[PDB]
């Protein structure tokens, strides 16, 4: 039935500037287009309804306009908490969505390293956890060395959603070894490289 | 005031069926249709159908006809979506959505949503998580701020929730997206930075909830 | 050559009526089929009232002993694009439904066929040169998933599956 075409699929903007999203409807739908904001892990949130109206409690930098087949959603001055995916909707049809992410200055991570717990070692596995806290851009190089030997294949990385307050990212790198291999080596280090600086945090297996 | 609360996450086997509940309150239940919309992981939104709670009528998206049933119990303001013959690509977060007053209004402007229900379609069984401390010391202290956490390991299906001191501690927390291990089980960490001066004096507990297995783990994280 | 509908309890012969209109829901969602699907309304009494073509008799899915349109079938909807708005259908020529007292009410197959064909043609004016399919009620409480009606203080329930299951090209 009624097709939708939402544009662009993703945009990156600095704090404070104006963001515009379009939705093109397959046929004349009058003013029956709604706009939703969806933060990661959360239900969609109604912002604009019947193409123009501001849902009660929505800040006034969110506007919508258009009629017929072409509709416009705009954020006047992008705020940090506006990171989200945005969807138009016509009846049962949702547009493809637009992920708006923020551009900001470079920020260096605070780096922390955690040895396996005593409890986890009992169970026969060792998990060593390296935290990169509140950095930017998303792109980071994390390498693991045990006794100065590069690991390459026994770590897994996970990256947060962009922070709603300071637009930074946080990253975890977890290295997993059996209790056997873990006790075979002494020095555990994760090397965090962000562009002409590498910071290496480490520990000796026994000490604390 | 208006609330829409859904049942908890579940895993179901391929071919089996799931029934998700949606309890509403704070308005006249019979005056608004209840729509179901689902979201596969990192995908868009997909409408499944509506139920009229007044007299039980329904209208399902054509692609689910013959596989979905929507019902309600007006006595407890609860709508249900039952999807059967589950395939793998039915894994998704299932939302109920309540539009503005369906008379005069479109009945498609979704004012209120439930929180969602993750339904995972898989043959593996539930497995509650093992929770290990990521303890603070002088070694996780950079300038009077200390980092501490909980490793939440070896569980299935998604999701877990993590809070700190029963939600009393929120700032600085980073609970990372779960990662699927080569075992087929999920693992994540939640971390928080606090002042080092508090380490000896404020107690720090992470609260892991895994609704799929009806397990809640509280781990006291003590300083080393 | 009849469509003979099973009804519970048995409507007596003097509860026979003329069908003068009906109320539809268009089935939602994407089809890559070039079909449009209609079922007896998934709404309720409020949608029936809004059509303003009932007479004295209270009935669901079919209007019984109501008003007729002047020349041809008339269809109206508050918003054709909104599958949560019911579609009112007013016949120009009525279709008798004759109840035996023995547990059925019957309609002429040919007359119902020609009725559906006219309705389908009006729907094609509204949604395009598409194939039109009528399909049974999607479900609901007993008075609405059945064609139900009040005759003389007693409620009767006729399975309408035979009336809404056909393709019109
Ligand atoms: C419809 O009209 C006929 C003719 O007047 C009448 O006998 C019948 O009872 C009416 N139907 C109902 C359900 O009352
Ligand atoms: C239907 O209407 C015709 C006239 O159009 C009338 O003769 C007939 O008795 C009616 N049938 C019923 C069952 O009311």
């Amino acid at each position: 039935n009624i097709q939708m075409t939402q544009s662009p699929s993703s945009l990156s903007a600095s704090v404070g500037d104006r963001v515009t999203i379009t939705c093109q409807a397959s046929q004349d739908i009058s003013n029956y287009l709604n706009w939703y904001q969806q933060k990661p892990g959360k239900a969609p949130k109604l912002l604009i309804y019947d193409a123009s109206n501001l849902e009660t409690g929505v800040p006034s930098r969110f506007s919508g306009s258009g009629s017929g087949t072409h509709f416009t959603f705009t954020i006047s001055r992008l705020q940090p908490e506006d990171i989200a995916t945005y969807y138009c909707q016509v009846y049962e049809t949702f547009g493809q969505g637009t992920k708006v992410e923020i551009k900001r200055t470079v920020a260096a991570p605070s780096v922390f390293i955690f040895p396996p717990s005593d409890e986890q070692l009992k169970s026969g596995t060792a998990s060593v956890v390296c935290l990169l806290n509140n950095f930017y851009p998303r792109e980071a190089k994390v390498q693991w060395k045990v006794d100065n030997a590069l690991q390459s294949g026994n770590s897994q990385e996970s990256v947060t959603e962009q922070d709603s307050k300071d637009s930074t990212y946080s990253l975890s790198s977890t290295l997993t070894l059996s209790k056997a291999d873990y006790e075979k080596h002494k020095v555990y280090a994760c090397e965090v490289t962000q562009g002409t600086t590498s910071v290496t945090k480490s520990f000796n297996r026994g000490e604390c | 005031q208006v609330q829409v609360v859904q049942s908890g996450a579940e895993v179901k086997k391929p071919g089996a069926s799931v029934k998700v509940s949606c309890k509403a309150s704070g308005y006249t239940f019979t005056d608004h249709y209840i729509h179901w919309v689902r979201q596969a992981p990192g995908q868009g939104l997909e409408w499944m159908g509506w139920i009229n709670p007044y007299r039980g009528g329904t209208n399902y998206a054509q692609k689910f006809q013959g596989r979905v049933t929507m019902t309600r119990d007006t006595s407890i303001n609860t709508a249900y979506m039952e999807l059967s013959r589950l395939r793998f690509d039915d894994t998704a977060v299932y939302y109920c959505a309540r539009p503005k007053d369906c008379s005069g209004g479109s009945c498609y402007d979704f004012d209120y949503w439930g929180q969602g229900t993750l339904v995972t379609v898989s043959s593996a069984s539930t497995k509650g998580p093992s929770v290990f401390p990521l303890a603070p010391s002088s070694k996780s202290t950079s300038g009077g701020t200390a980092a501490l956490g909980c490793l939440v390991k070896d569980y299935f299906p998604e999701p877990v929730t993590v809070s700190w001191n029963s939600g009393a501690l929120t700032s600085g927390v980073h609970t990372f997206p779960a990662v699927l291990q080569s075992s087929g089980l999920y693992s994540l960490s939640s971390v928080v930075t606090v002042p080092s001066s508090s380490l000896g004096t404020q107690t720090y507990i992470c609260n892991v909830n895994h609704k799929p297995s009806n397990t809640k783990v509280d781990k006291r994280v003590e300083p080393k | 050559d009849t469509i003979t509908l099973p009804c519970r309890p048995a409507p007596p012969p003097h509860c026979s009526s003329n069908i003068t209109g009906l109320i539809l829901t268009r089935q939602g969602g994407y089809s890559n089929a070039n079909t449009v699907i209609f079922r007896p309304s998934g709404g309720d009494w409020r949608d029936i009232a809004r059509c303003q073509i009932a007479g004295t008799v209270v009935s669901t899915q079919l209007f019984l002993n109501g008003s007729l349109a002047e020349e041809e079938v008339v269809i109206r909807s508050e918003d054709w694009r909104d599958n949560a708005k019911s579609i009112c259908v007013q016949l120009a020529t009525s279709v008798e439904i004759a109840c035996t007292g023995a547990g059925h009410c019957a309609i002429s197959r040919a007359k119902w066929a020609n009725t559906l064909k006219q309705i389908a043609s009006k729907l094609r004016e509204q949604y395009g040169a598409k194939t039109i399919i009528f399909k049974p009620s999607s479900g609901g409480d007993p008075e609405f998933v059945n064609h139900s009606f009040n005759c003389g203080g007693e409620f009767f329930y006729c399975a309408s599956t035979q009336l809404f299951a056909s393709t019109w090209f």
